[PDB]
Protein backbone atom coordinates (compact mmCIF):
# COMPACT_ATOMS: atom_id res chain seq x y z
CA UNK A 1 0.00 0.00 0.00
CA UNK A 2 1.18 3.53 -0.75
CA UNK A 3 2.44 5.46 2.28
CA UNK A 4 2.05 9.24 2.95
CA UNK A 5 5.81 9.70 2.60
CA UNK A 6 8.89 7.51 2.12
CA UNK A 7 12.66 8.13 2.13
CA UNK A 8 15.54 5.82 1.25
CA UNK A 9 18.61 4.02 2.57
CA UNK A 10 21.89 5.90 3.07
CA UNK A 11 25.38 4.37 3.18
CA UNK A 12 27.71 6.05 5.65
CA UNK A 13 29.89 5.47 8.70
CA UNK A 14 30.76 1.99 7.46
CA UNK A 15 27.15 1.23 8.38
CA UNK A 16 23.69 1.35 6.82
CA UNK A 17 21.40 3.87 8.53
CA UNK A 18 18.00 5.31 7.62
CA UNK A 19 17.65 9.07 8.07
CA UNK A 20 15.77 12.01 6.62
CA UNK A 21 13.98 15.26 7.37
CA UNK A 22 11.98 14.18 10.42
CA UNK A 23 9.15 11.95 11.64
CA UNK A 24 6.52 10.86 9.17
CA UNK A 25 5.17 13.91 7.37
CA UNK A 26 1.44 14.18 6.76
CA UNK B 1 8.62 -17.45 -9.97
CA UNK B 2 10.05 -19.47 -7.09
CA UNK B 3 11.89 -19.20 -3.78
CA UNK B 4 13.86 -16.01 -4.41
CA UNK B 5 13.30 -13.37 -1.68
CA UNK B 6 15.22 -10.15 -2.35
CA UNK B 7 16.03 -7.31 0.02
CA UNK B 8 12.90 -5.78 1.56
CA UNK B 9 12.74 -2.00 1.92
CA UNK B 10 11.61 -0.37 5.15
CA UNK B 11 7.96 0.64 5.40
CA UNK B 12 5.82 2.79 7.70
CA UNK B 13 2.38 1.96 9.10
CA UNK B 14 -0.14 3.40 11.55
CA UNK B 15 1.21 6.94 11.17
CA UNK B 16 -0.04 9.58 13.59
CA UNK B 17 0.81 13.09 14.81
CA UNK B 18 2.27 12.17 18.21
CA UNK B 19 2.79 8.48 17.43
CA UNK B 20 3.95 6.27 14.56
CA UNK B 21 4.03 2.53 13.79
CA UNK B 22 7.66 1.92 12.83
CA UNK B 23 8.05 -1.45 11.14
CA UNK B 24 10.99 -3.10 9.38
CA UNK B 25 11.76 -6.53 7.93
CA UNK B 26 15.12 -7.97 9.16
CA UNK B 27 17.29 -9.83 6.64
CA UNK B 28 17.60 -13.57 6.97
CA UNK B 29 21.34 -12.91 6.89
CA UNK B 30 21.14 -9.94 9.28
CA UNK B 31 22.15 -11.02 12.78
CA UNK B 32 19.13 -11.59 15.03
CA UNK B 33 19.79 -9.34 18.01
CA UNK B 34 17.77 -6.75 19.90
CA UNK B 35 17.77 -3.40 18.11
CA UNK B 36 17.84 0.10 19.58
CA UNK B 37 15.74 2.99 18.27
CA UNK B 38 17.12 6.49 18.86
CA UNK B 39 14.92 9.61 18.81
CA UNK B 40 15.76 13.30 19.28
CA UNK B 41 13.37 16.18 19.86
CA UNK B 42 14.15 19.70 18.64
CA UNK B 43 11.30 21.45 20.51
CA UNK B 44 12.72 20.40 23.87
CA UNK B 45 15.79 21.06 26.01
CA UNK B 46 16.25 17.28 26.22
CA UNK B 47 15.72 14.47 23.63
CA UNK B 48 13.37 11.54 24.19
CA UNK B 49 14.77 8.37 25.76
CA UNK B 50 15.64 5.52 23.39
CA UNK B 51 14.13 2.05 23.56
CA UNK B 52 15.43 -1.52 23.24
CA UNK B 53 13.28 -4.15 21.50
CA UNK B 54 14.10 -7.75 20.63
CA UNK B 55 14.84 -8.57 16.99
CA UNK B 56 11.80 -10.85 16.81
CA UNK B 57 9.74 -7.68 17.14
CA UNK B 58 10.83 -6.09 13.85
CA UNK B 59 8.17 -3.54 14.84
CA UNK B 60 7.98 -1.00 17.65
CA UNK B 61 5.86 1.96 18.77
CA UNK B 62 7.11 5.34 20.00
CA UNK B 63 4.64 7.89 21.37
CA UNK B 64 4.91 11.11 23.38
CA UNK B 65 6.12 13.38 20.57
CA UNK B 66 4.75 16.88 19.96
CA UNK B 67 3.00 18.30 16.80
CA UNK B 68 4.47 21.27 14.97
CA UNK B 69 7.84 20.32 16.48
CA UNK B 70 10.84 19.05 14.56
CA UNK B 71 11.76 15.60 15.85
CA UNK B 72 15.10 14.19 14.77
CA UNK B 73 15.01 10.39 14.53
CA UNK B 74 17.60 7.77 13.65
CA UNK B 75 17.17 4.06 12.90
CA UNK B 76 20.45 2.28 13.68
CA UNK B 77 20.84 -1.33 12.55
CA UNK B 78 23.34 -3.31 14.62
CA UNK B 79 24.11 -6.80 13.34
CA UNK B 80 27.14 -9.10 13.39
CA UNK B 81 26.69 -10.38 9.82
CA UNK B 82 27.06 -13.75 8.11
CA UNK B 83 30.27 -15.78 8.05
CA UNK B 84 32.96 -13.81 6.23
CA UNK B 85 35.48 -15.30 3.80
CA UNK B 86 33.03 -16.98 1.36
CA UNK B 87 34.77 -17.71 -1.95
CA UNK B 88 37.78 -15.87 -3.36
CA UNK B 89 41.09 -16.39 -5.13
CA UNK B 90 43.84 -17.92 -3.00
CA UNK B 91 47.40 -16.68 -3.52
CA UNK B 92 49.74 -19.45 -4.67
CA UNK B 93 52.62 -19.65 -7.14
Amino acid sequence: SSSPIQGSWTWENGKWTWKGIIRLEQ
Amino acid sequence: GSEVPQLTDLSFVDITDSSIGLRWTPLNSSTIIGYRITVVAAGEGIPIFEDFVDSSVGYYTVTGLEPGIDYDISVITLINGGESAPTTLTQQT
